[PDB]
């Protein structure tokens, strides 16, 4: 078993400071170049920074020079990110990988091995519990013979949040949105399900919100709105 | 820092075992 | 350092089919280009590195080929587990990755459903109305939403998103979300949401009067 693992990452405000830490396990660690590669929401891959086996050798992108500063310690089998004046725009999961790779000369050897990443936010905003609003559904909500409804996840931060129906029990037919970043630095999601129009009176349907960045969960029951 | 591409790709020892290929390109890491 | 430009941006391809992804660089990478598959939510999976070399476990229909400059990702023929997002990656002047290939399935075109939601009572309590319109399984991805109150179009006040690829019909879905304030909300009465799509002979239109 290989595996690298990351913490050290969190919510920090900007021009604050974060020390991202990358533990081996199951490989001899002095004996790989180690990098960090950072993917913000919903964008590409960007290496960050890499260093040789024994410290001899750093590199930084551009978009991080003079700020942060990459460090090892191959006595126990860790790699470091340290950041300064962080911004908004380092908002992302950051990665630890070993990405070894050579065909010279007529052997091949490569080594890839990536952890499941630390998500770093930078951010003014406060930690703030969702709001749970219904969508009901209406008769501008069926059609023929299918209804929407859903659940309108609003002004909560930071990330993630996660929603179920009836507790993973109806699963058919559930759309949960990317959230959306408001101009007020929280975040809006939507999570929507078409059922049955027939079902509207009968069934019942409940979201369940779970926001652990300030441990809230709601359990939101969505029904039919009398007009 | 300049880069260059063996200080970041080499093989180790380590994994040659008996395989002279390896051997005569390997990096013995101390 | 290497900036590495990938096309198309995206590949919209069905199953079976033989995909070609491209990857120039700004400057010579020699042989030093690997090629790397991302799925949400998933770390990033190497292909190919030096080149042509296949990872082990990668089947052979992956293929890569170039030098220099300019380098080619083939998948022979598509498999469902193959659509996802292709970068690139030199390794001749420290590392530096491409923007990134999606290579999508392509399918026959689908029409959204459209529904519009009022605001929840419970929100407008607070002082905040928010309207929400739903376009549900359609393709292709391109869609427009107008937002229109009192037949005023709404422009900065409005948000959305979009799922991925449906795993079962490969569709996808939006959500929109038009936004105002309680007093302003309760100065209009018409809110309407207009879906333009390619699946719609003419624009569809959701809406509701307030109250």
């Amino acid at each position: 078993e290989e595996q690298l693992v990351e913490s050290g990452g969190g919510l920090v405000q900007p021009g604050r400071s974060l020390r991202l830490s990358c533990v081996g396990s199951g490989l001899r660690f002095e004996e790989h170049a180690m990098h960090w590669v950072r993917q913000a929401p919903g964008r590409g891959l960007e290496w960050v920074s890499g260093i040789s086996w024994n410290s001899g050798s750093v590199g930084y992108a551009d978009s991080v020079k003079g700020r942060f500063t990459t460090s090892r310690d191959n006595a126990k089998d860790i790699l470091f990110l340290e950041m300064n004046t962080l911004r908004s725009e380092d908002t992302a999961l950051y990665f630890c990988a070993i990405m070894v790779a050579t065909t010279k000369n007529d052997f091949h050897y490569y080594k890839d091995v990536w952890g499941k990443g630390t998500t770093v936010t930078v951010s003014s905003a406060s930690t703030k519990g969702p709001s749970v609003f219904p969508l009901a559904p209406s008769s501008k909500s069926t059609s023929g013979g299918t209804a929407a409804l859903g659940c309108l996840v609003k002004d909560y931060f930071p990330e993630p949040v996660t929603v179920s129906w009836n507790s993973g029990a109806l699963t058919s037919g559930v759309h949960t949105f990317p959230a959306v970043l408001q101009s007020s630095g929280l975040y809006s999601l939507s999570s929507v399900v078409t059922v049955p129009s027939s079902s509207l009176g009968t069934q019942t349907y409940i979201c369940n919100v779970n926001h652990k960045p300030s441990n809230t969960k709601v359990d939101k029951k969505v029904e039919p709105k009398s007009c | 820092n300049d880069f260059h591409f063996e200080v970041f790709n080499f093989v180790p020892c380590s994994i040659c075992s008996n395989n002279p290929t390896c051997w005569a390109i390997c990096k013995r890491i101390p | 350092q290497i900036v590495l430009t990938q096309s198309p941006a995206t590949l919209s391809l069905s199953p079976g089919e033989r995909a070609t992804l491209s990857c120039r660089a700004s400057q010579s990478v020699s042989n030093h280009l690997a090629w790397y598959q991302q799925k949400p939510g998933q770390a990033p999976r190497l292909l190919i590195y030096e080149t042509s070399n296949r990872a082990t476990g990668i089947p052979p229909r992956f293929s890569g080929s170039g030098s220099g400059t300019d380098f080619t990702l083939t998948i022979s023929s598509l498999e469902p587990e193959d659509f996802a997002v292709y970068y690139c990656q030199q390794r001749n002047n420290w590392y530096t990755f491409g923007q990134g290939t999606k290579l999508e399935i392509k399918r026959t075109v689908a029409a959204p459903s459209v529904f519009i939601f009022p605001p929840s009572d419970e929100q407008l309590k607070s002082g905040t109305a928010s309207v929400v319109c739903l376009l549900n399984n359609f393709y292709p991805r391109e869609a427009k939403v107008q937002w229109k109150v009192d037949n005023a179009l709404q422009s900065g006040n409005s948000q959305e998103s979009v799922t991925e690829q449906d795993s079962k019909d490969s569709t996808y879905s939006l959500s929109s979300t038009l936004t105002l304030s309680k007093a302003d909300y309760e100065k209009h009465k018409v809110y309407a949401c207009e879906v333009t799509h390619q699946g719609l002979s003419s624009p569809v239109t959701k809406s509701f009067n307030r109250g």
